[PDB]
């Protein structure tokens, strides 16, 4: 998901 | 994790410094009110909203130590509720009016122009005036939000509530600093935590109101937006 | 001016636990499994029944009969699901895996399934049942609870009545904790604890709220004129 | 009129 992404990124 | 370890005051130098700055919409006030146009700002400020508050959660002592699967719960479960307060602090000296951005002032009759929205502009503007009364301190509005971001979605778990009785010795620090006894400050704790309570079921009404403005196809909703949705959907 | 502004922590905790509500039972056809109808239409007659000695049990919350007939109306109705809720979690601590509706009505996650959009449901009342089991809550301290959830849950849709009796609760709260021993850290940090469970009681709520709005359109269960009429008050 | 009217004014 995309709050996967951020989270990581 | 060195969350546990912060001082007092250390936790609230930390939250105060992770602070997300205060975004403009794209308000243009020639542009007479629709209801897809004013929803469309609260949608596009929400949606450049998000990614900030993604970057202060990390930055909230003992967010990071979690996985990022429950970093991910988290996040969807409280996001509007974050978001809520946040507003609803910006607006506390602004009785009758919401300040959904500096630009973007908005009172009661204007939310009548999105159906259903009117009610939930009611409840904020209520726990606005409940904050006002208060005198609400920013040091307090910061622990209570990240109280919001790690307690939403807790039902590991152990370290996340070690945290929470960290920002509650917090809270309890800064109340005894201000001069408080111990009665007074354990009846403002409550106040404070109970507000929580209706905080929690304003996002559940928004989340549903916002639920019925996509199946409405008013605005169009970002992606991110629309995955934070399908998170209570 | 009110009477419950002058008790003291003791008759505090008297006047609530003398005020409980009885445990009412369900239907005894040991008729098995459920079907849909059957189960919505066990919870929904208790819950009519329950609703009648909430009533009551309201008017003997210290604070609560010094407000006019309208303001308790609207606590009421902006609560009762909230303290069915908390009143079926607590009689539900003894019972890790289960959900004690009524003493002949126990059930588990798994029967929560014979009902649509209802294993969800059992699933946040099992976690706060749990939860509730850990921190080890005391009858004295979860009357306490409901009773704030009484008088908290309505008071922003309406230095005031409410706030302070509210405060006096909380007072409560704290002398049962140093009474049970705690130190003062320890006292907040149980306070704070507590009172953010009543954040996801509320959520519960509007769930299921939500869910027995569903029901009353699908048309499943028969539902009682009060209980529509409680259920009115949420305005879906 | 109002059901819960009623049980607030009888209750026991
Ligand atoms: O209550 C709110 O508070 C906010 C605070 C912010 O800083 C940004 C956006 C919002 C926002 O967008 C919505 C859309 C709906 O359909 C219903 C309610 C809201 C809502
Ligand atoms: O969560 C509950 O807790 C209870 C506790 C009681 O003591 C009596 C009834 C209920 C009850 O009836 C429902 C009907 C629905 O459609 C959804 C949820 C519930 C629900």
């Amino acid at each position: 998901k995309i709050l996967h992404r951020l989270l990581q990124d | 994790s060195l969350a546990l370890s912060l001082t007092a005051d250390q936790m609230v130098s930390a939250l105060l410094d992770a602070e997300p700055p205060i975004l403009y919409s794209e308000y243009d006030p020639t542009r007479p009110f629709s209801e897809a146009s004013m929803m469309g700002l609260l949608t596009n400020l929400a949606d450049r909203e998000l990614v900030h508050m993604i970057n202060w959660a990390k930055r909230v002592p003992g967010f990071v130590d979690l996985t990022l699967h429950d970093q991910v719960h988290l996040l969807e479960c409280a996001w509007l509720e974050i978001l809520m307060i946040g507003l609803v602090w910006r607006s506390m000296e602004h009785p009758g009016k919401l300040l959904f951005a500096p630009n973007l002032l908005l009172d009661r009759n204007q939310g009548k122009c999105v159906e259903g929205m009117v009610e939930i502009f009611d409840m904020l503007l209520a726990t606005s005036s409940r904050f006002r009364m208060m005198n609400l301190q920013g040091e307090e509005f910061v622990c209570l939000k990240s109280i919001i971001l790690l307690n939403s979605g807790v039902y590991e778990k152990d370290h996340i509530h070690r945290v929470l009785d960290k920002i509650t010795d917090t809270l309890i620090h800064l109340m005894a600093k201000a001069g408080l006894t111990l009665q007074q400050q354990h009846q403002r704790l409550a106040q404070l935590l109970l507000i929580l309570s209706h905080i929690r079921h304003m996002s559940n009404k928004g989340m549903e109101h916002l639920y019925s403005m996509k199946c409405k196809n008013v605005v169009p909703l970002s992606d991110l937006l629309l995955e934070m949705l399908d998170a209570h959907r």
